[PDB]
């Protein structure tokens, strides 16, 4: 029946809630607020729970609806994109990219590589990052390559202007 | 690379709509709502249609562009960003054939 | 829009197809087949009419055009009225009802298509009788009756442009390829005929018949299906250029313009697409290239 | 498939009818599987068959509806290359333009044919990436990024800017059209003098071949972003060059109103 | 309007070749460093905040300003499409 | 050139007891003709604080020194009872017409 | 060959002008006629500033002809009536032997109009201006100085009565009502056409595009 | 049918609550049949205005009704007659029914009455739709007045009679557009319902019953009646109208004031003392300038800015919401996680920007956070945080901003949040933020101002006081329009407003000129006779005569025709006044006009500036979904379309290039696009296009039916639009 | 023609 697939317990239960609501609509006058849902329901109800039954309850709309006036209004012109990176986004991924590229040559591979391929290629483990060298010349040439590259980078300034 | 000086339409043979496609779309699952992602084979499965983002993969394997033209050994993207995902196209295995309307009326 | 010749590569097409539509907002539209049914209402004036002409229509007032060429001869008789023209070869009876005024009188000489009743003409029926060359001097003319009568003055040009096209369709009755009854562009048949009698032998005259078709139809129906899937009938259309596996060769600015493609038009001339720039330093460079060639 | 409000979420409405036919599909190879019993073989054979026309044309043969809410036909391939207004169909109406701005006109009785006022503010967004470029060329801005923060709110900008955009516009030219734009010269090129305010000063001599009072008409303007673009631009379609129409070898640049009063 | 655009216009033997022409030099002009001209000494392109023009205003408004000379030459068929952006590299330097 | 209702914020708002709304005011002070005598004085600061029913005029600005008001007469409000203005007006020496936003005081 | 282009055996209407244009860009060239065209430009700008030419309401001159046009084909009008109150004259007859009486009559007193600016006001401020390729219609000018005299029922049927007033006095009550019949369905043919102006052009780009 | 209230000034307001429509319930009159309906029926008669109804496509169909009209029992609009028993007319009225109407015979107001006397043996009447000579003796019934034939909104210009109705239209629809201004002038001619308009509508706050004045505040008026009972007026002090507009009502009595019943006690939003003001009375020179003025462009005075003169207030509520993500509520607080405190400033509250700051475009107006990614953190953005400050607040700055455009000066906010008192927030709606901005609006050259009559047009030029056109006395003109706007267009009434204003200004003095009874020419020729002896009568006993110029002007004034030949200078510049034209010498040069031109006071509006006045300019922005045309909204502007015609346009131009960008790079050429930019920003020559997604698209929406597009090459070959993505896996 | 009436008929 529905476009995002609901299991049976979430149909009955959604029918409960529906029949709950109408015998609250019997006497109140006031479209019960979800409160009286949450009550009439039973044992482990609560506002957070009814808003969010109710918010799968709704089927989802046409994408291509009548709109506006009715005349000639298909739902989907208006909506943005948001992968797509708007120019904006490509000039900045190509300046970032290239001064990124000339810091990471002009530097020591050892623990910049590391740093650079652990946080820039793969995922994200100190230990873990350097091959043979423990930790002690981890931190010793990432903390003194990173400060030489970030304070030499303050003296030409090209990074400061936050590229984000 | 060469210039484009004529188009044409020509019938779809069954074999040239499996040819264009990828994989068989054969349950109807749109999207499971705990997870947004694609249910299960449905319509918009990952090893039918594509991959969802930018040059990563869904479960990760391989994230970058340095290997950009290969496909994950346990689990099937190839990738450039999700355009490739609005781009291709699946097919469905019909049981008993029918016809088309375009042709018949 | 300058004053010297006109430089290859001009969207002729469409500067005629404006020149044409502006003014047009200056003609009168009280209703599109002109007029209405009473009494005795002649002719068509304004828009109304240019619509009339542009696509081939039955007038309200038709004038029954002479298909032959010779004498005149009325009669009296109480209800009907009747116009007979006459060679020493053979006479036609035309029947003129009451509202018909006649323009013709008992005496002279009606050439082919000369109007025998008062008002308009239907081209399909003047291209038959005088021919096409006529159909299509009395369309241009017959349009420009209404502009000049407004004030608007275009030059004849645009009109034939349009005109021309609504006659670059012709039937066919003496196949070779195609059977009989098909309509098709004039030149493809001048193409077929011309290779036909000249190169591969055998004879084969394609015989056709000018037709006259709507500038409507005329682009309703024409070689690219993309520019016909513009309009009509998408559906149609496509259901054709597909069974047949049409090979849409693009040129016209409609069809290449869906592509995104530059235009055939303009700057996009074949005839300058290719041109290339040189300074005499590069051009002793090149040839310094050449000399180079020289082996040992 | 996408998130809304709240959670609202939009469908090509395509995906309800795939829907369809996959569902009576797969309904079918288990009806076969189970035991066949015939009347129902074809009742869904039958279905099954519909459903396949709706994806390619809803409306040939009667008209699939999504559940009570809206009797409408969900738009079936066919739909989208014809449609109301759809693919081919509406490829014509119009795209819109990337480097493009509008705004009322206004007289420029001293601007000469060749060239138009352009409101500098106007400029600044319509020349923005030739600007940012421009920017680093010189002192004002040391990286695009910067450049483009740099520009970001209206009370930062310094007046160094303006000198380079000044200077960016140099040579280039825009466009600028009309309302109806009704034959070509509904559509002009001029140089871009820069100007203060809201208000496009145009021409008064070419106030004729855009059919433009100054009772608020209000121009767009667009921008020749290619080498050639510009080429043509302001070598075959500007202004100045265009003066005699393309109907009558009459001129289009004739003094209009005040000019012959005047004369 | 533009300079000799008349003049410009009887150079060539059709219009929108000239626009090719002109287009396709400014290109040239920009590319393989914009010193790629053929009369930059005495009475030269020109812009006032100084005289600054001398360096890189508009590509065309040069094209066209060469053109106007004759020392260019455009043709269907001149130079081998590809040994030209050979040639051009190597003569002229600005990268 | 500028103006300062002590409890008014914004130059849109009206004071209690006060007839006049700050716009109508700022508006009756560009009808004050000030004269101060020599270049020492460029820009001088007038102090004006009336209270209940009177009304205030341009006469009620404390003297100064080496400046005079030739428009005393001029009504620049109507106070009620409870009425508190208390204000400093901007008096400059320049030439011609320079908008509000021009100079931002 | 600035003097062999141009005729100052005349005032400049907007057609000297045009074909001063015209001529100027075949004899000297395009970009040297861009410059007459600025030129002319600037001056006439210029001189209009300064030659004072204002309207005013006693400019738009009432020809003393207006009143007798008027009174003459008034009683010539108390004939058609008395030849009908006879019977000589079908009811048809009447109505378009009247409408024949004004129609004429409405086009006497335009070209009294004239040929009283002509005569007596060659400096007339609304006259040099439709003389000049300047602004004003012929009929337009009928409207203030002379009279508007027939409006057309809600059908098309021409009213049988003129509207005997001109715009310089005052257009009273009904002869306005009377009027506004034609306007709407004028104003109606102008939205109808702004779209049919693209009806007639999109048809010929189908054909003749390619 | 039930729409926003248009109270663009109260006028306006009481017109759009009159108006009637065809257009509705669907069984009355839709879309369809219009040309015999949108004519003016003969019946429309004081039942509805001929001139009224909107210009464009819904034209007609849309209008609101006269003067006397009324609904009886059933919707039936009655018109007023009175009747005319034999020779004798009545002050007794019949509002007829339609159909009734016609089998009477009717005559209109105008006729010579001395009571109830017709006056002339043949005089005018009409049948049924049929202009008819009849005689006092067949005159069953007459007209009601002038007035009842049009509606209200314009029943307000000065002399109808001598203008076109067909501009008068642009008059009466120009007046719905009135901006009120904060000075607000009444008409130096009026016709006679400025009062009425502004008592009707509910403009200017009424005295009910006679008293005395208690107190005056800028925000109350508590009048005390002579019943013994005293009441407090609350005066709307500055309230936003639905299209921003500033409605106060500012009072107009003094303290301890015996009041009249029914006397204005605070004028409302464009009032000047009871009557209807919009806009305001300006001096006029009517010449052509240098181009300033050519189709219909006006030129002013800067003069005019210097008194705040053309000055308006407006007013936009720019609103926020703190909305429940799943990723986590929006915080709305003072922090602004990445940049200054510089723009923290006037976020003064935590939060809130504090009240009475000044708010340029791109300044927070509220403070707000959300969370950055959808369901996962950013392992490139993981390194960056971690190298200068791992500890970085993952929150997003999706702040209110002060959009292009402008801002003023922030009058009054409105927060609501938890404990909602008696509201209603929406879903998901955790608490909202209400900002209302005002802003002053003075007279600028983008603006555009016009005349009750139709004479619309916008200004092209500010010119300094210094060199505009004078007069003898150094009076300077406002505003000066151009002559060719009024033989074409048929408005006379303009120029007839022109000349009764100039005596208004010598004499002093304001005057009501109804709809066609009002002024005639020789009364008016009267006054400007009174108005030479104010003008030229102190110029004698001042000390001095005729300059050089006035005599040089009579001289070619006398050539033209204007001025009896050999009359005194004295003598011959009455003549010359009494025509409503007076010299006037250049400014720029000193010298005179050669030729008599025409000023006086006519009145002039401001019009309303939409939000599409607000000059669109858009360099990189948004695109929708489906398609990948550029799309704005909130704050980045939108591109422009494109149209067929707009195509054509290229087409015809060899402008190929130019047109190809316009369909790729510009619009749609996703690929395109991007490398544009990024080409342009390295000043790099733009790309040559990819294939555009409109084409991609249609393939994949053709391929989705049965038909296959393949592309070809030179040889029938394939080629490749989709760049990679279409070969399989 | 319409699809319910045809199946109901055919096993009714
Ligand atoms: C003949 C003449 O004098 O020219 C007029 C003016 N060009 C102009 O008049 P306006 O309405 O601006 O006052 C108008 C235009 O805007 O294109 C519209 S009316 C017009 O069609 C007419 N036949 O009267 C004609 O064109
Ligand atoms: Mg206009
Ligand atoms: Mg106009
Ligand atoms: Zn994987």
């Amino acid at each position: 029946a529905r476009t995002i697939r609901i299991p049976v317990h979430m149909v009955e239960t959604i029918n409960k809630l529906s029949r709950t609501a109408r015998q609250l609509q019997q006497e109140l006058g006031r479209e019960p607020t979800y409160e009286e849902i949450a009550e009439a329901m039973g044992p482990g109800w609560d506002a957070k729970r009814v808003e969010e039954t109710l918010k799968i309850a709704q089927e989802p709309v046409s994408l291509e609806t009548p709109i506006g006036d009715e005349k000639d209004s298909f739902y989907g012109d208006f909506i943005p994109d948001e992968h797509l990176p708007s120019p904006v986004d490509a000039a900045t991924q190509s300046l970032l990219s290239e001064e990124l590229e000339k810091a990471l040559s002009k530097l020591s591979e050892r623990e910049a590589m590391v740093l650079k391929l652990r946080k820039g290629l793969i995922d994200g483990e100190e230990v873990g990052a350097f091959f043979g060298v423990t930790r002690e010349r981890i931190r010793q040439i990432e903390n003194k390559a990173l400060r030489k590259l970030k304070y030499h980078e303050s003296r030409t300034r090209k990074l400061r202007d936050f590229l984000d | 690379k060469k210039e484009v000086r004529k188009v044409r339409i020509a019938l779809a043979s069954p074999e040239k709509i499996r040819s264009w496609s990828y994989g068989e779309v054969e349950k109807p699952e749109t999207i499971n709502y705990r997870t947004l992602k694609p249910e299960r084979d449905g319509l918009f499965d990952e090893r039918i249609f594509g991959p969802i983002k930018d040059y990563e993969c869904a479960c990760g394997k391989y994230k970058r562009q340095r290997f950009e033209g290969k496909v994950c050994e346990r689990c099937g993207v190839e990738v450039t960003k999700s355009i490739v995902r609005r781009y291709r196209m699946g097919h469905i295995e019909l049981a008993t054939p029918a016809a088309h309307i375009w042709f018949v009326k | 829009s300058m004053a010297r010749p006109v430089s290859i590569g001009e969207a002729v097409g469409i500067v005629a197809a404006q020149s044409i539509g502006e003014p047009g907002t200056q003609l009168t539209m009280r209703t599109f087949h002109t007029g209405g049914v009473a009494g005795a209402a002649d002719i068509t004036q304004g828009l109304p009419r240019v619509i009339e002409l542009f696509e081939a229509r039955r007038p309200k007032a038709k004038a029954v055009i002479s298909e032959i060429d010779g004498v005149v001869r009325i009669e009296e008789t109480e209800e009907k009225l009747s116009v007979f023209v006459e060679s020493e070869g053979f006479s036609k009876e035309y029947k003129l009802p009451k509202e018909a005024r006649l323009l013709v009188k008992d005496g002279d000489y009606v050439e082919a298509g000369q109007p025998l009743t008062r008002g308009a003409i239907d081209p399909h029926q003047l291209l038959e009788a005088k021919g096409p060359e006529a159909v299509e001097r009395y369309l241009v003319e017959e349009i420009q009756k209404v502009y000049r009568a407004q004030g608007v003055k275009l030059h004849d040009k645009h009109i034939e442009i349009v005109v021309r096209q609504m006659m670059k369709y012709v039937e066919v009755t003496d196949p070779g390829d195609s059977r009989l009854l098909e309509g098709q562009v004039l030149e493809k048949w001048d193409v077929e005929a011309l290779n036909e009698r000249l190169i591969a032998e055998g004879k084969t005259p394609v015989a056709w018949k000018p037709l006259l078709m709507g500038v409507t139809k005329s682009a309703l129906s024409t070689k690219s299906w993309l520019s016909a899937a513009s309009f009509q009938n998408t559906t149609h259309v496509l259901t054709e250029a597909a069974i047949a596996g049409k090979k849409d060769e693009l040129i016209g600015l409609k069809e290449n313009v869906i592509l995104g493609r530059l235009i055939p038009a303009g700057t996009g001339s074949d005839f300058v697409r290719f041109t290339q720039v040189v300074d005499q330093k590069t051009l002793k460079a090149i040839e310094e290239a050449r000399k180079e060639a020289v082996e040992a | 498939m996408v998130q809304v409000d709240g959670g609202r979420f939009a469908t090509s409405d395509l995906n309800d009818l795939y829907r369809r036919l996959i569902n009576r599909n797969n309904r079918l190879k288990k009806l076969l599987a189970q035991g066949a019993p015939e009347i129902i073989i074809r009742n869904e054979k039958r279905m099954l068959q519909e459903a396949v026309d709706a994806l390619l044309d809803n409306g040939r043969r009667g008209a699939p509806v999504t559940n009570p809410g809206s009797d409408r036909p969900l738009r079936s391939l066919t739909d989208i290359l014809s449609g109301k207004q759809g693919r081919f169909r509406q490829n014509l109406l119009g795209k819109r333009v990337d480097y493009s701005g509008r705004s009322v006109i206004v007289v420029g009785p001293q601007l000469k044919l060749h060239q138009c006022g352009l409101p500098k503010r106007m400029a600044l967004e319509l020349f923005k990436p030739f600007l940012l470029k421009k920017m680093e060329e010189k002192g004002i801005a040391p990286n695009v990024k910067a450049a483009r923060r740099m520009l970001e709110r209206q009370r930062d900008i310094k007046d160094e800017v303006w000198d380079a955009l000044e200077e960016v516009i140099h040579g280039k030219v825009v466009l600028l059209n009309r309302a109806p734009t009704l034959h070509r010269l509904g559509i002009q090129a001029f140089q871009p003098v820069l100007v203060e305010g809201q208000s496009i000063q145009l021409h008064p001599l070419v106030c004729e071949a855009f059919n433009a009072d100054f009772d608020g008409d209000q121009m767009a303007v667009h921008v020749p972003l290619s080498s050639f673009a510009q080429a043509e631009a302001r070598i075959q379609m500007l202004s100045a060059h265009n003066l005699l129409s393309p109907a009558s070898g009459e001129p289009l640049a004739k003094p209009s109103r005040d000019i012959i009063l005047g004369l | 309007a533009e300079p000799g655009i008349d003049k410009l216009f009887g150079m060539v033997d059709s219009k929108y070749r000239l626009t090719v022409v002109v287009a396709k030099r400014a290109q040239q002009l920009l590319r393989h460093g914009f010193k790629n001209t053929v009369l930059e000494p005495e009475e030269r392109p020109k812009m006032q905040t100084l005289e600054g023009l001398f360096d890189d205003p508009n590509a065309e408004t040069w094209a066209m300003k060469e053109l106007l000379t004759g020392r260019l030459v455009f043709g269907e068929n001149l130079v081998p499409e590809d040994r030209l952006q050979k040639e051009m590299e190597r003569i002229y330097p600005g990268e | 050139t500028s103006v300062y209702i002590e409890d008014v914020l914004h130059e849109f708002s009206t004071i209690p007891g006060v007839k006049e709304d700050v716009v109508e005011i700022i508006l009756n002070l560009k009808e004050l003709v000030v004269r101060f005598l020599n270049p020492s004085l460029q820009t001088v600061t007038l102090l004006l604080k009336a209270e209940g029913p009177k009304e205030v005029k341009a006469r009620d600005f404390l003297p100064v020194a080496d400046v005079e008001i030739m428009n005393p007469d001029l009504h620049i409000a109507t106070l009620e009872e409870g009425g508190r203005l208390n204000m400093e007006v901007r008096v400059d020496r320049g030439v011609g017409y320079v908008p509000a936003e021009k100079h931002g005081i | 060959v600035a003097w062999e282009l141009i005729q100052l055996d005349v005032p400049q209407e907007k057609n000297s002008l045009k074909d001063l244009v015209y001529q100027a860009f075949l004899r000297l060239g395009m970009e040297k006629t861009a410059r007459l065209l600025d030129a002319l430009k600037y001056y006439g700008f210029t001189f209009s500033t300064t030659s004072g030419i204002t309207i005013g309401i006693d400019d738009a001159v009432i020809p003393e002809e207006k009143k007798q046009y008027l009174e003459e084909a008034d009683r010539k009008l108390l004939q058609i009536e008395q030849a009908y109150e006879m019977g000589f004259l079908t009811d048809r007859e009447r109505y378009d032997q009247i409408l024949q009486l004004w129609t004429e009559t409405t086009e006497k007193v335009t070209q009294a109009v004239f040929k009283n600016f002509e005569e007596n006001y060659p400096f007339n401020p609304l006259y040099v201006m439709a003389q000049s390729g300047a602004r004003g219609n012929p009929q337009q000018i009928r409207q203030l100085c002379g009279l508007r005299g027939l409006m057309q029922k809600p059908s098309g049927e021409t009213f049988e009565v003129p509207v005997r007033s001109s715009f310089r006095e005052g257009l009273t009550v009904l002869e306005y009502f009377i009027s506004s019949h034609g306007a709407r369905k004028g104003g109606a043919d102008t939205a109808l056409r702004t779209a049919d102006s693209g009806y007639l052009t999109r048809k010929l780009v189908d054909v003749t595009h390619e | 049918l039930s729409q926003f209230k248009d109270e663009t000034n109260p006028l306006s307001s009481l017109r759009h609550k009159r108006r009637i429509s065809a257009l509705g319930p669907g069984g009355l009159t839709r879309e369809r049949a219009g040309f015999d309906v949108r004519d003016v029926h003969r019946t429309h008669y004081g039942r509805i205005c001929p001139v009224e109804t909107p210009e464009g496509a819904n034209i007609g169909l849309i209008t609101s009704l006269a003067a006397y009209a009324r609904v009886d029992e059933l919707g039936f609009i009655r018109t007023p007659y009175r009747r005319v028993v034999g020779g004798v007319v009545t002050d007794e009225v019949v509002y007829m029914t339609a159909t009734e109407e016609d089998r009477y015979t009717i005559a209109q107001a105008n006729t010579p009455l001395e009571g109830n006397r017709i006056a002339a043996e043949r005089v005018v009447a009409r049948r049924k739709g049929e202009p008819v000579i009849v005689s006092p003796e067949e005159v069953e019934f007459m007209d009601v007045s002038p007035k009842q034939v049009f509606s209200v909104n314009t029943n307000l210009i000065p002399f109808l009679e001598h203008d076109d109705a067909n501009r008068a239209l642009m008059g009466s629809n120009m007046q719905t557009q009135a901006v009120p201004l904060i000075r607000a002038q009444a008409p130096v001619v009026m016709t006679g319902l400025e009062e009425r308009v502004v008592r009707d509508s509910l403009a200017a706050l009424y005295a009910e019953e006679d008293g005395e004045v208690a107190k005056v505040d800028g925000n109350r008026i508590v009048v005390r009646y002579e019943d013994g009972r005293l009441v407090e007026y609350p005066l709307r002090r500055f309230y936003r109208s639905n299209q921003g507009t500033a409605l106060d009502q500012r009072p107009r009595v003094v303290v301890g004031q015996r009041v009249r019943k029914g006397d204005l006690l605070a004028d409302g939003p464009a009032s000047e003392n009871g009557f209807l003001a919009l806009g305001q009375n300006v001096l006029v020179a009517i010449m052509p300038f240098d181009g300033y003025n050519f189709e219909d462009a006006i030129v002013i005075s800067e003069e005019l800015l210097k008194r705040d003169f053309y000055t308006s207030i407006h007013i936009e509520r720019y609103e926020i919401e703190a909305r429940d993500t799943k990723l986590g509520p929006e915080r709305i607080t003072r922090d602004i996680p990445h940049l200054s405190e510089a723009a923290l400033r006037d976020l003064d509250e935590e939060g809130v920007v504090r009240i009475g700051a000044e708010v340029k475009p791109g300044d927070i107006l509220v403070g707000r956070t959300s969370f950055k990614g959808e369901s996962e953190p950013t392992p490139e953005e993981r390194l960056l945080r971690s190298i200068f400050g791992e500890k970085a607040r993952d929150v997003k700055d999706t702040s209110l901003r002060v959009p292009p455009g402008e801002g003023g000066i922030v009058v009054r906010t409105v927060r609501l949040r938890r404990g909602d008192p008696g509201v209603e927030l929406k879903p998901g709606v955790r608490e909202v933020v209400r900002v209302y901005v005002a802003q002053k609006r003075k007279l600028q050259v983008g603006d555009k101002l016009a005349n009750r009559h139709g004479n619309k047009g916008v200004v092209a030029k500010i010119l300094p006081v210094e060199d505009m056109p004078h007069l003898p006395d150094g009076t300077p003109v406002d505003v000066i329009l151009n002559p060719l706007g009024v033989p074409s267009r048929m408005n006379l009434g303009q120029i007839l407003e022109t000349h009764l204003g100039l005596a208004g200004y010598f004499l002093g003095q304001r005057y009501i000129s109804p709809i066609f009874d009002g002024a005639k020419e020789p009364e008016i020729k009267e006054l400007l006779a009174q108005a030479f002896e104010v003008y030229f009568g102190k110029r004698k006993g001042e000390g001095f005569g005729v300059d050089k110029r006035e005599v040089e002007v009579l001289r070619r004034a006398e050539k033209l025709g204007l001025v009896t030949p050999g009359k005194t200078p004295e003598e011959q510049l009455k003549e010359l006044f009494l025509q409503g034209k007076v010299v006037l010498y250049d400014g720029r040069t000193g010298e005179p006009i050669e030729g008599p031109i025409v000023v006086g006071q006519m009145f002039i509006m401001k019009l309303y500036h939409m939000v599409e006045d607000k000059m669109h300019a858009r360099s990189t922005g948004p695109y929708s979904l489906i398609t990948q045309q550029p799309l704005g909204g909130k704050a980045q502007f939108g591109g422009q379309r494109f149209g067929e015609m707009e195509v054509w346009a290229l087409e015809a131009y060899g402008a190929a290039h130019t047109l190809q960008e316009m369909l790729t790079l510009k619009s749609d050429d996703i690929e395109g696009r991007n490398a544009a930019y990024e080409a342009i920003i390295k000043g790099e020559d733009v790309p040559e296009p990819s294939v555009p997604e409109s084409f991609r698209v249609l393939v994949k929406e053709l391929q989705a039916l049965a038909l296959d597009v393949q592309t070809l090459d030179e040889k029938d070959n394939p080629v490749d639009i989709f760049e990679g993505l279409a070969s399989k896996r | 023609k319409i699809s319910t009436s045809d199946p109901v008929r055919q096993y009714l």
